[PDB]
């Protein structure tokens, strides 16, 4: 009798070792889709960086976000290198709006000797005067930001609520 | 005692 | 629904203990979530305790090792902590802070749900009134439980109250779906309690039903505060809204007030009763009543807790205030462990709401009140008699003295003594009781009415 | 940069300009180098507490910076010799002075940096192989007894570049080159590692195995396991330190490391002294039992600080071990002298205390502490399985179990031998209350009896029993006198009273019962609980004869059998063959046999 | 050597209790001794307990009283708190902090030495091995005094304990020398003091001890200095010069009551009964003084003597005091009450060092056996005699008559002793077996056949 017992037990633990496995390599198979359809938004991304006029339009929000966050009085501006110039120009164009809108006068410089890791594929950072508070307004961390934020409508878009999600709230 | 005390100690600062 | 570019502080201003103090952060809100670097890629979280002008208190979930006022970084989040939601919890196991601990990936958060959880109009809840079958004696009968209340386990150090958890999870059942998930969330236990849920989980084929939680003695203190409360808004969003009946089993609340008693200390708080903070009556509440069942909703939330018990103190902080919030409490007695009896539960100290659960009318049988209360008058007269029997010798003892010794000794080899994994039913417990109530006759049945003592005394 | 010493408190300093400094970095105080740790951390401010009695530090005085937490070195040379509470060679120190006092600021190497050592590289390695961690790539025979592995040490990986050939090494000479991706170190056969990072393992595993104690008591009937755990608390003049000594000289473990902290030192004079002379037999040889043993030692008088800091040591070290492939035990004297030290320098932080005065996460550090026990599956493709027990001894004051030290380790430990000193006043030395002691390994350890010694199981419950009627009658004679009882019940009395005489009563410093083989034991467990049925079942079969046998006439009958019963425990282990001690064991069992019949 | 003129201050921002704070202090040191000038014409003397910043905080060894912030002076020396010593102080009696009171000069220094002292290395220490004998049965017979041990004895108010250390200082030998004796009080009662003296001059011996005093009337926090130094100088003569020194404390309670008040000034963490949470790690500082060391020939052997408040023993000085040394030496006021010269209730006194010193080559293999047994036999006899308060004389038995008769006997002989007797180890065996001869031969549980085959009868 308790040779069955151990049998019967055997073959339980057996199966319980199989069903969690399963449920491993499918979970697993729905993340790393999941994680891929990342990649592909950041090649979407890296193609979004060429087209010159949208990509202006797009660093000046960004020095302004970076301007109304900060709110110090002394200011500095990191990019990348390529972009130097554009970004002058986009600085030039948002310190007349900050100082319309908050009404306090901000001296905003570019750093010029140290500029972003080539890896960034576009955006700003801005420091304070000593370099001790930041805020980084890169594309990536936007992209991320917005994908954790966004992960369960976009779940719920490819594959649908479940069949037990009888109400909401 | 000693934790009402030492607490009342505090309080001055 | 979006927000703004997060914010990077550098400004650590001190380290003390669990806590780390900051200052210039701009606009800072009470109960913010925060991460941290480290010199290293090492990656931490925490909270927000207290904020006065610029500056700010946090509270560290990994604890304090190797910080630095020169390279460590600080991050800020934008609203208070909430937490991944999904069915996908369950076959799964994760540690204090939620994380997958199994290989497994990060849970696919389904929708994000508030760790404080949210509360609900009184009028809006539904009495409990189905009795939960157990298969102990001592539990079923005596101490009657329902779908919806909240029985604490009373138990000190060295007792096998794990086993008696592993024994009701085992055989919960309705008296007469299919059973019910579980919620199982460890708080700062050794190896040996989680390998053994573990192993009696697994015996029995129910992983596909468990999400399970796990804060070892090795991890960090400060995990211990929100360990818990991720267990029990899984098990609230299982119950209120996939309408699944779950049972959720928290064990060792001492060590959650330990590390309640950590923090107050850490920030110099006005102290009480055994330096326990004095807030934590109302933390209990928070963290206690979050069951019961609902109108219009299927499902329910029954919760068991087990407290170990610091030496043999009943009127200790920590069980007189969750004495004050649960609505029951059944009790265990090194006494009955060393006389060798396996589920050993004094009975006389625990109590229950089967105070109109278990009436008899539709649910089991309608003796159910007047065996239960007669067993523990008797019982009770029983120990009083063994006492008196300590003070003179066995010669001065009367014919009915020595009926209540007989009556309380068969009483706990037969009815208490009860045999791992056996399942009685509850008409077989009532029967017991009648034939244990057979040893008296009829006239020393002071509280059974006539009806049902003659219905089946002969 | 360099701090300056703001403020000075006893065995605390704060510290200004000390901008980088971070958590549990060693750091450097006084025109001597005393070592220390940093605790609380304030904009520039800092604080300090020091291993080293404080006495004559100015203000102003520079402070070195490192950022090396606290760290053992670890490696050959450790066995055979002593240490303080920081990893410092006591030996050493007193040759390299030639005084009787440590000097204040004395600071000399961990391991001798001279000794020379034989070595044998693996018999597998490879150039280009990959052995990622874990691995033992060499084999050193530092002593008869015990030959020390070396292997990489964890958190390291990439390819075989150098190999040293077979032969004679002195320290940090190149053994092993290791090429990962284009980066080039070398290890010799010493390394480095922090107190307060737990060793990484494959899995911990369940016990399996019984870990003996050479007393009659502790093995028989609250049995510890390999690999596990337990609390020895008692007032003073319960001979704890007895029991700690016993284990060390008679244990089944490979390695003990024998913690001493906060006691008299002439217990340290005792082990160095006594073990050197004692001799054990593994391999067909005899060693002095020196060589497979640690010291760690910190005297009463030594300053509070560096008390913590040899409790880490020992289990660091204990930790080493087991990944090296042995099973190991530890003897823990005085944890409640730590807790002491936790109280002493949260007092001078200004910090609220909490139930007794002690810190609140007293609790904590002694659950996590205990935790690092267990037997474990190690690291590294050559699978070993190895295995530390920590025997822990708390000292509460007033004799009581009310203080929060001896309650908080009920709550982690798995067995407790309650001593209690009414016993040990009676002169019955290995005092132990059976009633309140109790063990929680009785499961897992079934199989190992019903393998080896199946009766045993039966014979322990039954004394069990005996012991537990025992108790339950005797408040009830002490009430109301004798004459008032059936013959089973006083037959019962005085069987348990004998078994209180002999078996519990161990004497282990007279020659003969320094040590007692487990076979003895049940032996002699299996001749008492035989006479004692064989007595209960004749008295009871004539009950209602017409000639009752009660217990005069039982003593009448056998009197000298009882006394030979008595004197059953003068079996020497040696100078006495197994063989003849058992054959006595059945020549007495007949002869009581003999002795009933004829009755 | 320092060669600096010292610092002089008179900033004297602040004073609180027996503490005073001064400010802007130049490169305070720790634990730096300090002397001052009060308005009058009086000095006193002080230590630095804490610095930090400028501030400095001292505490007065002799209280503070009319010290004035504005008129009075300190004067920094620099330098930890140093004694000086010289083998010549023998034959002196001092008072607190050294100062002559026999008339004769001041101390002339051979070595000026460190209070504090060192902790010795326990590498380089040897254990004791060898047997003092003593004269009094109740401590040869069933106990042990070892060269190097530092057993105390516990005692109450009231009970003859003077005079127990009087004898055992007395006759004090080796089984088959000099034993300069330095004997220092820490408030006691004048009566005592002089006792203490008289027996001295009686015994001859006064060549060889150095006396330290203090009455109760002497300053409160001088007690905490006044053994260290009598230590020290014992120290010095056992280390230095190779002699055997027996230190003799008459009120350690005193001291623990010194350090208490010290403490509860500051408002430290408190433990048991209003105690320093830290009194442990100052009993041990001055306990630990004490067993020879590697190559020099000397000894320190310390007999403390300790009251506790009352019968009680979980108080917990007693406890302390058992917790670091090596056993103890109890005595009971019902012994006293019955008139029984040495009070000694040998049950609870146990001593650690009885293996070491006993047996085959010291004095005879049976001894440790004869003492376990009458230990075992002098318990029963408590037990029977418990046995009879209730139950009556009539329901005994003859077991319970003959350990009755081993009680009444062994408190008769073995125990109760003459004040000036002076009995050898042998003789006090000799007694042990009469005691035991009382027993039948089987009732010997204790002993093995081996020795009962031969001294039994």
């Amino acid at each position: 009798e308790k040779k069955e017992k151990q049998i019967e037990q055997q073959k339980k633990i057996q199966m319980s070792n199989l069903m969690n496995q399963a449920r491993l390599k499918v979970l697993r198979a729905r993340d790393d889709l999941i994680t891929d359809l990342l990649n592909e938004a950041k090649q979407r991304l890296s193609k979004v960086v060429k087209d010159t006029t949208r990509y202006q339009v797009l660093l000046d929000g960004l020095v302004l976000q970076g301007l109304y966050q900060l709110l110090e009085p002394r200011m500095i501006v990191r990019c990348r290198k390529q972009d130097f110039p554009l970004v002058k120009a986009a600085v030039q164009k948002a310190i007349p709006m900050y100082k319309i809108a908050t009404k306090k006068d901000v001296d905003v410089q570019i750093d010029q000797e140290a500029y972003l890791p080539e890896e960034i594929a576009g955006g700003v950072e801005i420091y304070n005067g000593d370099r001790k508070i930041k805020v980084s307004n890169t594309l990536e961390s936007r992209l991320d930001l917005i994908a954790q934020q966004m992960m369960p409508e976009v779940r719920g878009a490819l594959f649908g609520a479940n069949a037990n999600r009888k109400f909401l709230d | 005692f000693y934790r009402l005390k030492k607490i009342q100690e505090k309080k001055k600062i | 629904y979006l927000s703004q570019p997060r914010l990077t502080y550098k400004t650590v201003s001190g380290v003390n203990g669990p806590l780390v103090i900051l200052d210039h952060v701009k606009f800072p809100r009470y109960a913010e979530i925060v991460h941290l670097t480290l010199p290293d890629g090492t990656k931490r979280s925490g909270q927000v305790l207290e904020v006065s002008g610029s500056k700010a208190v946090v509270q560290v979930f990994e604890g304090t090792s190797g910080i630095d006022a020169k390279k460590t970084s600080c991050e800020f989040t934008g609203d208070i902590l909430r937490t991944p939601v999904s069915e996908d919890m369950l076959g799964r196991v994760f540690n204090g802070s939620g994380k997958p601990i199994d290989r497994g990936p990060v849970v696919l958060a389904e929708d994000f749900l508030d760790i404080m959880g949210q509360p609900i109009n009184p009028q809006c809840r539904i009495y409990p009134e189905e009795m939960i079958q157990t298969g102990i004696s001592a539990i079923d009968g005596m101490n009657s439980i329902a779908r919806g209340q909240k029985i604490p386990i009373f138990s000190a150090a060295g007792l096998p109250h794990n086993e008696i958890a592993a024994q009701i999870c085992r055989q919960a059942g309705l008296v007469k779906e299919e059973n019910f998930a579980i919620v199982f969330a460890a708080m700062g236990v050794n190896m040996e309690t989680a390998r053994f849920f573990k192993s009696d989980f697994e015996e029995n084929g129910s992983m596909d039903n468990v999400c399970l939680f796990l804060n070892l003695a090795n991890d960090p203190t400060i995990e211990r505060i929100i360990t818990p409360r991720l267990a029990l808004t899984t098990a609230e969003f299982l119950a209120y809204q996939c309408e699944k009946h779950v049972l959720v089993i928290l064990t060792d609340m001492s060590s959650y007030a330990e590390a309640l008693r950590e923090v107050s200390a850490a920030r110099e708080e006005v102290p009480g009763r055994r330096g326990f903070p004095g807030y934590m009556y109302t933390d209990l509440a928070t963290i206690y009543e979050r069951a019961g069942r609902v109108e219009g909703r299927n499902g329910s939330i029954t919760q068991i807790p087990i407290l170990t018990m610091p030496n043999d103190d009943i009127t200790h902080p920590i069980p007189d205030l969750t004495g004050y919030i649960t609505e029951g409490q059944i009790y265990v007695d090194r006494q009955l462990h060393n006389r060798q009896i396996y589920p050993p539960i004094n009975v006389l100290p625990s109590l229950s709401r089967l105070m109109k659960s278990a009436i008899g009318e539709g649910m089991t049988r309608k003796d159910h009140a007047d065996v239960s209360n007669q067993l523990y008058a008797c019982y009770a007269i029983g120990k009083d008699v063994q006492a008196m029997k300590a003070v003179v010798g066995e010669e001065a003892l009367t014919s009915d003295d020595l009926l209540y010794l007989e009556f309380l000794q068969k009483f706990e080899k037969n009815f208490i003594t009860q045999g791992p994994y056996e399942n009685r039913t509850v008409y077989e417990t009532l029967d017991i009781g009648w034939q244990l109530l057979r040893i008296f006759p009829k006239e020393m049945l002071k509280r059974i009415p006539q009806s049902t003592l003659s219905e089946f005394y002969p | 940069t360099f701090g300056y010493v703001h403020g000075v408190s006893g065995p605390v300093v704060t510290a200004c300009d000390m901008a980088g400094a971070a958590m549990y970095e060693l750091v450097r105080v006084g025109h001597s180098e005393l070592v220390g740790e940093i605790i609380r951390l304030e904009g520039d401010m800092a604080t300090i507490q020091v291993y080293e009695e404080t006495s004559g530090v100015s203000v102003g005085d520079p402070v070195l910076r490192t950022g090396k937490p606290l760290s053992v070195e670890l490696g050959p040379g450790i066995m055979g010799a002593i240490f303080d509470g920081i990893q410092r060679p006591l030996s050493d120190i007193s040759s390299q002075t030639q005084s009787i006092y440590i000097p204040r600021g004395v600071n000399v190497s961990a391991l001798s940096r001279d000794i020379k050592w034989e070595f044998i590289p693996s018999k597998n390695l490879r150039v280009g192989s990959h052995i990622t961690g874990g691995d033992i790539y060499g084999i050193v025979n530092e002593n008869s007894l015990i030959k020390h592995k070396i292997m990489l040490p964890p958190r390291n990986r990439g390819s075989v570049t150098y190999i040293a050939p077979p032969g004679n090494y002195d320290a940090s000479d190149v053994v092993l080159e290791l090429e990962f991706e284009g980066v080039k170190e070398k290890f010799s056969m010493v390394q480095v590692w922090p107190v307060r990072q737990v060793r990484p393992v494959t899995e911990k595993l369940p016990a399996n195995h019984p870990l003996l104690t050479g007393q009659r008591v502790l093995d028989a009937l609250f049995p510890c396991v390999q690999g596990g755990t337990t609390a020895i608390p008692g007032a003073f003049g319960c001979g704890k330190t007895v029991i700690s000594q016993s284990l060390s000289k008679y244990s089944n473990s490979d390695v003990i490391i024998y913690v001493g902290c906060g006691e008299r030192g002439n217990e340290m004079s005792e082990v160095l002294r006594d073990f050197p002379e004692l001799t054990m037999e593994v391999d067909g040889k005899v060693e002095s039992i020196m060589k497979r043993t640690a010291l760690v030692a910190n005297t009463s008088n030594m300053p509070v600080a560096a008390r913590e800091a040899s409790i880490y040591t020992g289990i660091t070290l204990s930790e080493y071990f087991r990944d090296m492939g042995y099973h190991v035990s530890m003897m823990a004297d005085s944890t409640s002298r730590w807790a002491e030290a936790l109280r002493e320098i949260s007092g001078r932080l200004a910090e609220m205390p909490a139930d007794s005065g002690y810190p609140a996460y007293l609790g904590a550090r002694l659950a996590s502490f205990y935790e690092r026990a267990g037997r474990v599956k190690c690291l590294g493709n050559p699978e070993r399985e190895g295995s530390v027990s920590i025997v822990g001894a708390v000292s509460p004051p007033g004799g009581d179990f009310s203080d929060p030290v001896t309650s908080a380790t009920l709550g982690i430990v798995q067995v407790f031998w309650g001593l209690d000193k009414k016993l040990a006043q009676r002169k019955h030395f290995p005092s132990v209350n059976w009633l309140i002691s109790y063990s929680k390994y009785m499961r897992a350890l079934d199989e190992y009896y019903d393998k080896h010694f199946t009766e045993f199981v039966p014979l322990r419950t039954k004394a069990k029993e005996i012991l537990q009627e025992e108790e339950d009658l005797a408040e009830i004679v002490q009430l109301v006198g004798k004459a008032s009882l059936a013959e089973t019940d006083k037959i019962t009395l005085e069987v348990a009273k004998l078994i209180k005489d002999d078996f519990l009563q161990q004497n282990g410093y007279t020659p003969y019962d320094r040590f007692c083989p487990f076979y003895k034991t049940v032996g002699m467990l299996s001749n008492m609980i035989s006479f004692y049925d064989m007595a209960r079942r004749a008295v009871e079969t004539t009950a209602q004869s017409d000639n009752k046998i009660t217990w005069s006439i039982i003593r009448e009958h056998m009197g000298e059998i009882l006394y030979k019963l008595s004197s059953m425990k003068f079996k020497d282990p040696v100078k006495d063959g197994e063989a003849k001690i058992k054959a006595d064991y059945a020549q007495l069992l007949e002869d009581m046999q003999n002795a009933f019949r004829s009755l």
